[PDB]
RNA sequence: GUCCCUACUGAUGAACUCGUCGCAAUGGUAAUUCAGCUUAGUACGAGAGGAACCGCUGAUUCAGAUAAUUGGUUUUUGCGGUUGUCCGACCGGGCAGUGCCGCGAAGCUACCAUCUGCUGGAUAAUGGCUGAACGCCUCUAAGUCAGAAUCCAUGCCAG
RNA sequence: CUGUCCCUAUCUACUAUCUAGCGAAACCACAGCCAAGGGAACGGGCUUGGCAAAAUCAGCGGGGAAAGAA
RNA sequence: GGAAGUCGGAAUCCGCUAAGGACUGUGUAACAACUCACCUGCCGAAUGUACUAGCCCUGAAAAUGGAUGGCGCUCAAGCGU
């Protein structure tokens, strides 16, 4: 029998993901995506948009 | 009008299917090719329900009934019921009963004027099935074989019973119901004519491997196929089945 | 059933390297000189048994695989024996069996000598001598090997010709148009063409009237030449002629348009009438289309009406071009087959002693009719529907949409949802797809 | 052809190789001996086994000298051993019991003494048709 | 899928037939030879089974 | 789906509890758990056995002839599917309910008078 | 045994990692991948079948299922991952107002006798005007992160056992830019995200636990027998484990006060048993109710995340129509699903005489 | 007639302030086969017979889990019956290394029970495109396409 | 029915983790991680590679045992 | 039976010549047709047959993972002087 590592298998497989599964779980994202964003919305160095520093090596001691 | 098929790859069809002159039972399997043989053999002059009895796909074997009641075993579940009776109109009664012989289609064959039983059921089955179909039930036994619902097939035209059957048997049959009975043989051989037929008033379907001798005996046994179909056919032209079922 | 089923037959060359490499692959092929003398001999041995076996084995398959000329209908046997020349198929298969022998003659004595071997050098010496003189044995069984193949390819494509059966065989003369009317009457595929040997070789199609099966069978075409001088080929005929119980429908050409005379074609029937000892025998007079029948010399139509006064060969006309009369000519000679065979099965069933066979009873109590003493009949109920209803037809452009092209547009076989509750006859239609209350 | 049945569902497997079963058709055969069955997947030490429904390979012990000369197929009809159906319901026969079948799948018998395994049942057609007792 | 800059038309010319027009050899090659390698028979017999796809012109288009 | 009764004891025996057994007979013995199913193979008595609606009824510690008794039966000829007499079942089914457990409780203190 | 699970060590930790998330591409909408629970225990389901090619199609079969009782989800951080030749590294995280009490115990290991000063400064850090150095960190991950967590933690609170400390995981946002889902992530901070907006009904998921350990265990029962590769006596269960391929049959709400009510049973009923789930307890909360087993111990801790691949059978496509859920005791063999039920089959008792 | 070291399997561990949340070097690696529906009594075939890709559903072996249910187990010595003997009798109990019998939850188990087992690239045999060697020709030399349950990884386990 | 096998029942015998206290003997050149090579069917130290992190507990099915040759 | 060079057996000649075999293959039931040998035109300058001698591949291989000493080395860190 064609194993399930087979060439032809994984084609199946994807034209099968690419067609339905595709689809359908797109729309099942975009309801969870809409319910979940639903639920949410529920000077630069002193400002911080200006990101600056915080607060074994890579190079030999000098 | 006779027609060959075969519900999945079997032959057997009056496993899987019930017709009366009212409605017709289909079992539910994987695709609709027997549900769309069975239309197009019966284009909605009656009505089809595609249904399941007991859980099982084996309806023509658990059920029967004529073109004025339906009769079902006591293990039905009322799930089923209720889909048989949505899917059938009010002029059809139908009937769940707790008889131990459950195999209805084994034990009890069916015309809308007659009937008659495997003789090992119950007087109280035995009324209530005189009442829901309303015809004359009987208590006889063919080819000495107890399972008349298998073993033989019956309609208002004609009868095919059991190929190995006494003259005296068959004459003694003929009186009891007064239709005109021929013994013969259905899918190449196979003695059970009740579930490799189900015959109609109007229409047949057999097997697939059903011979077109035993084809041409059953068109002129029901005097399907208009034409003539008496069955003196059958009596006048014998040289074909002489040789074919020498 | 067939000789389909012959397994291919090698050449020389392909069997030794077959059985050899079998031997070296299967097999091990790892041994060391310092092991016991024991196991080097235990090797060896098995070495060439095993190489025996194989042998044994491939020459038993192809002994047993082909027919035995003993045992088959005498119609099958004559033709093998004219198509293979029996004597030199029987002569090949007993080269195969003393092969056998003598293989397991050289694999015995051999395994002896190993016995009694007392070193690597030897026992390899004893496996080479052992291993090549089957290779010889082999190569001396060339040629049979090549006939065998040849014979099993021709038996696998030979048709299936049931000797016992309802048989229509047509016969004659090269171009009478017996091909035209094989292809006219059944769905078989004999060449038609205007030269004089098309047909080489016997050609079966199959025809159904009255609900049975009848089987038709094209012989090549018998030449004006006592049976002992004719050809190959047209002893293929013959035999046909000859081991088939059948309707023989000898073809006459009214015009010279075959290329042999009127009286050449008399001829021929009045020499292998013998061979139409009792079968059933019909001659038809075909062309009529370019040369009626009317239109010819009394003395030859008298010649003709002489035959017909004769036994019961009867004189049929048709015409393999404009199908004028091919219907009827089957109809009429299918006809009397079966009248005649359904008679003598009657005879044969009917015994001396008075007592009716049991297999007459059954075929009584088939045809037997029971019917009710008072001969009422018993009223039924067909909707009118059935009457004025119109039959399904598959090539019909405005059919009605039916349930399996309903799943095909909507899905495929495993994929469809089937409606139930489609068909429901309810008070109120929108309480349709309602979830039914169970349990409270 | 193996006589294996197709789509049937995994069931708890009650009657195994070497084996001593009931006959519960009128072939006239009493019991019958399973020592094989079809389709099973050869796993070392394992004694075979099946369910209703599933055809075996069965000598008859006790019975009638005709058929007491050759090994004979057989589907077992019931089964002792507890099983569930797909309804979720367990179940299990007073006995066990089978028919002798050809090869193809028609009973040699007429009648079926006693009730008739559903899965055997929906399996084999023939079984369902020559059936009294279907649970 | 065909590589890119390869026509491909179903013309009124004859019938059941193809044309692959290009500007690159090894393009319209390379596509013709996948387009008659993907429709190939299996496990029928070649001297029985003639249908396919296969090439029947080689040229330019001026 | 159905509710059905065990037939050693008379509690409910839901899907996928307990076990039934096939006689040859043809008919059916359905249990509701293991400690019905071991009695009834001993072959104990369920009218004798004082834990079963039998020893109840037989020995009157149940009510056994009620309208509200009688409005529960199973239904052998099947009716078709009509949305208003659903509705009107249900609201029933909760009427005859509370009704069987008020007369219930008058058995009950009438016996224990 | 198995050659792939054979370092046959106890899992390292109780909880369970991941260990790889659904692959990131910006064209779905943005989303959270995973969520936890606190396995429960299983109840009997009966499902009108619809499945094309199966004979037990338009029928009704007996099934098995879980409950992982699944409260309210707080989320209160978020990390940002930058992508090295080295792997993925943590770039920085960034943590909320107001950390809760059940949070700050998962940090503490002694939180009876601790002054619990556990982000103290870093609440000062937000409300002392250094909203500038955390909308710089925001910005370090906008400009420089590729793969965005967010740090999730349950409600033992409201989860019925003695445990009082949290459970937190990073969960990935999927689905869109770094931008986006930073503003999701911060946004979405000091809220709680419930179940059934992590997943919905009829998805098939993955389940993540630690199956149940036995100790020491003998061959017999370790490797199911009658150099490395030799079966061996050692540690058996308690094992890290991620089952794949599992059908989420529904979400109850907690507060329906019918979960367990379908539309053929019209009973007003929970999910819980009658008497409570053995060794858990009551279902208060949101609960998911899975087809099939699932690994891990009652009131173990769960990790439920979405597939990492699409899927290629026609099971995760299906949809499910329940006819009643088991309610009956598990604490032995009963039969009724109420109370009620209950009280109305066996009438009145001694007791309820002596009472009234 | 001459209980120890080491390997493997697991389990702890000081030093780096404790703790939480992660990364992944390296090491292992996993799925296997059969059957049924549709294709279709179609292609093909004189006849008898009679496939295949796409789609669908199950089963065998292997592997990892699990206690809804069912079966088994009983120191729940939980409840009841009963043998011998004893505490004057009843009640309530003791002894017979768990007296014996029935049911027996919890727990543990059982393909005796149930659930799940996944996707990319590169290749061999081979089939090719363009094109020299060699003014024909050629799958090969330069370049290059496809292709096996093969190789390497992801998924998975250890860290 | 058995000069056959297996399981259940009984009896006989040997079968036992940690703490407190008490407390041996066998045996012991020194040791103890692997693969190839080390002419004398010889490796445990040598060559050159793999590598290689303290201190311990438990299980144990592998090695640390074998010829002498007509 | 058919066999026209090509299912078979034997010889294999002459003319025309530039050259053409009672024919090297494909093909037909036979033909027909194509093709090879050979010949002419165009092109234009070196070819092609057999051996010999270096280097390289194969010229036979099992079974714990390993060995030009290891790394590694390709107008060499290989080979000859
Ligand atoms: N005009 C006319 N010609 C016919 C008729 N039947 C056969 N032929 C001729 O027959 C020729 C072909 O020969 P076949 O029909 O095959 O005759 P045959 O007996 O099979 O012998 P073969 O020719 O060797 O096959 C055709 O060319 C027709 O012209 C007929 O009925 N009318
Ligand atoms: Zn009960």
């Amino acid at each position: 029998a064609k194993s399930a590592r087979a060439s032809r298998i994984k084609e199946n497989h994807q034209r099968f993901k690419k067609n339905i599964a595709g689809p359908v779980e797109a729309a099942r994202l975009e309801r969870l995506s809409a319910k979940l964003m639903a639920i949410a919305q529920a000077s630069g160095v002193k400002s911080g948009k200006s990101i600056g520093r915080k607060d074994s090596s890579i190079v030999f001691p000098m | 009008m006779a027609v060959r098929a075969q519900f999945e790859n079997s032959n057997e069809v009056g496993v899987f299917a019930t017709l009366t002159n009212s409605y017709c039972l289909v079992a539910l399997g994987a695709s609709e090719n027997f549900y769309s043989v069975f239309e197009a053999e019966l284009q909605d002059v009656i009505p089809i329900c595609r249904t399941t009895i007991a859980g099982t796909r084996i309806i023509g074997r658990l059920t029967a009934g004529n073109r004025k009641g339906l009769l079902v075993p006591t293990t039905t579940t009322d799930q089923e019921l209720q889909h048989l009776r949505n899917s059938l109109p009010d002029d059809i009664r139908i009937q769940r009963i707790e008889e131990r012989l459950s195999a209805l289609g084994n034990v009890i064959v069916c015309n809308d004027h007659t009937a008659l039983i495997h003789p090992d059921l119950e007087r109280e089955t035995e009324e209530i099935i005189a009442d829901v179909l309303g015809v004359e039930v009987f208590r006889q036994t063919i080819a000495d074989h107890v399972l008349v619902g298998s073993y033989m097939a019956l309609s208002n035209q004609g009868g095919l019973v059991h190929p190995k059957t006494s003259i005296q048997d068959q004459d003694e049959l003929s009186s009891l119901l007064g239709v005109p009975l021929v013994a013969g043989s259905v899918n190449r051989g196979s003695n059970v004519i009740g579930g490799g037929m189900v015959v109609n008033d109007w229409l047949a379907v057999t097997g697939l491997d059903t011979t077109a001798p035993e084809l041409s005996v059953i068109e002129s046994v029901f005097r399907l196929g208009e034409g003539a179909g008496p069955g003196a056919i059958n009596t006048s032209m014998k040289n074909t089945i002489v040789e074919s079922f020498y | 059933t067939g000789w389909k089923d012959i397994p291919p037959v090698p050449t020389a060359q392909e069997f030794i390297d077959i059985v050899l490499s079998r031997t070296q692959r299967r097999l091990p092929t790892q041994i060391r000189p310092g092991f016991k003398i024991s196991r080097i001999r235990a090797f060896y041995t098995r070495k060439v048994k095993f190489t025996q076996e194989t042998c044994s084995e491939k020459f038993g398959a192809i002994i047993s695989s082909f027919p035995v000329l003993s045992d088959q209908h005498p119609f099958h046997r004559d033709l093998m024996n004219i198509l293979y020349d029996a004597d030199h198929f029987k002569v090949a298969l007993g080269q195969i069996s003393t092969a056998k022998n003598l293989i397991e003659t050289i694999s015995r004595d051999y395994v002896r000598l190993l016995k009694y071997a007392q070193s690597l050098y030897q026992c390899k010496q004893l496996k080479r001598a052992a291993l090549g003189r089957m290779a010889t044995l082999i190569k001396r069984l060339k040629d049979p090997l090549i006939y065998l193949d040849q014979v099993r390819q021709h038996l696998a494509r030979l048709p299936d010709i049931n000797p016992t059966t309802r048989t229509l065989l047509v016969a004659g003369f090269p171009n009478v148009g017996k091909s035209s009317f094989v292809r006219s009457v059944t769905r078989a595929d004999t060449p038609v063409e205007p030269y004089a040997f098309t047909t080489k070789s016997l050609f079966v199609g199959h025809l159904d009237y009255k609900y049975l099966r009848y089987q038709v069978i094209d012989t090549p075409g018998i030449l004006d030449h006592p049976l002992e001088e004719m050809n190959t080929i047209e002893m293929q005929s013959v035999t046909a002629l000859a081991h088939l119980r059948a309707a023989v429908l000898y073809f006459m050409d009214i015009s010279e348009q075959c290329g042999f005379s009127l009286k050449a074609q008399i001829n021929l029937f009045k020499s292998i009438k013998p061979l139409f000892a009792n079968k059933m025998v019909f001659i038809v007079l075909n062309k009529m289309d370019i040369k009626k029948f009317e239109e010819l010399d009394p003395e030859m139509q008298q010649e003709i009406n002489d035959l017909t006064k004769s036994g019961e060969v009867e004189i049929l006309r048709a015409s393999c071009a404009t199908q004028e009369g091919v219907q009827e000519v089957k109809n009429h000679v299918c006809e009397r087959l079966l009248v005649e065979r359904v008679s003598q099965k009657l005879k044969a069933g009917t015994h001396s002693n008075g007592n009716i066979g049991t297999r007459l009873q059954e075929v009584m109590a088939r045809i037997h009719v029971a019917t009710p003493m008072d001969g009422t009949t018993r009223e039924t109920f067909i909707p009118e529907a059935v009457k004025n209803l119109k039959k399904y037809d598959k090539n019909d452009p405005n059919r009605r949409v039916l349930a399996r092209d309903i799943e095909e547009a909507n899905g495929g076989a495993g994929v469809f949802n089937v409606d139930l509750r489609k068909d429901w006859i309810l008070e109120n239609p929108e309480w349709k797809y309602d979830k039914i209350p169970e349990i409270f | 052809k193996r006589g294996a049945p197709g789509g049937k569902l995994k069931m708890t497997l009650g009657l195994p190789v070497g084996a001593i079963m009931n006959c519960a058709d009128n072939s006239g055969a009493r019991n019958l001996y399973i020592i094989a069955v079809k389709g099973a997947g050869a796993r070392l030490n394992r004694l075979p086994a099946g369910g209703v429904g599933d055809m075996v390979m069965a000598t008859v012990k006790k019975g009638k000298p005709e058929l007491r000369k050759k090994v004979h197929p057989a589907v077992i009809v019931r089964q002792a051993k507890p099983w569930k159906r797909f309804d979720g319901v367990f179940l299990y026969f007073e006995d066990n019991a089978g028919v002798i079948v050809n090869p193809k799948g028609e009973m040699k018998g007429s009648a079926i003494t006693g009730p008739v395994g559903k899965e055997a049942a929906e399996l084999w057609p023939r079984i369902a048709s020559n059936a009294g007792v279907v649970m | 899928v065909m590589a890119p800059g390869v026509e491909v038309e179903i013309s009124k010319a004859q019938k059941d037939e193809l044309i692959l027009s290009g500007n690159s050899l090894e393009a319209v090659s390379q596509s013709a030879a996948d387009i008659q390698q993907i429709c190939k028979v299996r496990n029928k017999d070649i001297r029985k089974f003639l249908d396919g796809i296969y090439v029947s012109e080689k040229g330019n288009i001026v | 789906m159905r509710i059905e009764n065990c037939f050693f004891c008379g509690r409910p025996a839901w899907p996928s509890k307990g076990i039934t057994f096939m006689r040859n007979d043809g008919k059916a013995f359905r249990f509701c758990r293991s400690k019905c199913h071991k009695n009834f193979k001993m072959k104990r008595n369920p009218r004798k056995l004082k834990w079963t609606k039998a020893y109840r009824k037989n020995a009157g510690k149940e009510m056994v002839v009620d309208s509200t008794l009688q409005f529960a039966a199973r239904r052998n000829v099947p009716v078709r599917y009509n949305r208003e007499l659903w509705q009107k079942t249900l609201k029933a089914m909760e009427r005859i309910s509370e009704i069987r457990a008020r007369r219930e409780r008058v058995f009950y203190k009438k016996r224990m008078a | 045994g198995s050659l792939a699970f054979l370092p046959r060590k106890r899992a390292a930790r109780h909880r369970g990692r991941v260990k790889s998330f659904p692959k990131d591409d910006p064209k779905k909408p943005v989303h959270l991948t995973a969520a936890m629970g606190y396995k429960a225990g299983m109840t009997t389901i009966v499902r009108d079948l619809d499945r094309p090619g199966a004979k037990a199609h338009k029928k009704e079969v007996v099934e098995a299922v879980t409950i992982i009782d699944c409260p309210p989800m707080v989320v209160v951080g978020l990390v940002g991952y930058i992508e090295t030749p080295r792997g993925l590294r943590s770039l920085t995280t960034v943590w909320a107002e107001h950390l809760s009490d059940e949070v700050k115990r998962r940090f503490y290991k002694n939180w009876y006798k601790s002054k619990k000063k556990a982000f103290t400064k870093y609440a000062k850090k937000y409300a002392e005007n250094n909203g500038a150095s955390i909308t710089r960190e925001l910005e370090r991950i906008k400009k420089y992160c590729t793969v965005v967590r967010v740090l999730a933690h349950t409600q033992i609170r409201k989860t019925p056992l003695k445990q009082k400390k949290a459970h937190l995981m990073e969960i990935q946002i999927n689905g869109g830019s770094v931008a986006d889902k930073v503003e999701f992530g911060r946004s979405l901070f000091e809220k709680p995200v419930t179940i059934d907006t992590i997943f919905e009904k009829d998805e098939m998921i993955d389940v993540i636990a630690v199956t149940k350990g036995h100790g020491f265990v003998g061959v017999t029962a370790r490797w199911g027998t009658k150099q490395w590769t030799v079966a061996r006596a050692g540690q058996m269960g308690y094992h890290h484990r991620t089952s794949v391929n599992h059908k989420i049959y529904r979400i109850g709400k907690g507060d329906d006060e019918a979960n367990a009510s379908t539309e053929t049973d019209l009973t007003k009923k929970k999910i819980t048993p009658m008497g409570g789930f053995v060794r858990y307890g009551e279902v208060n909360n949101d609960y998911v109710m899975i087809k099939g087993s699932v690994p891990g111990v009652k009131k173990r801790i769960m990790t439920l995340r979405k597939s990492l691949f699409t899927h290629t059978s026609r099971k995760a496509l299906e949809k499910v129509e329940l006819k009643w859920i088991d309610t009956s005791s598990e604490f032995g063999h009963g039969a009724f699903q109420t109370a009620a039920e209950k009280k109305q089959f066996m009438g009145t008792l001694k007791k309820d005489l002596q009472t009234s």
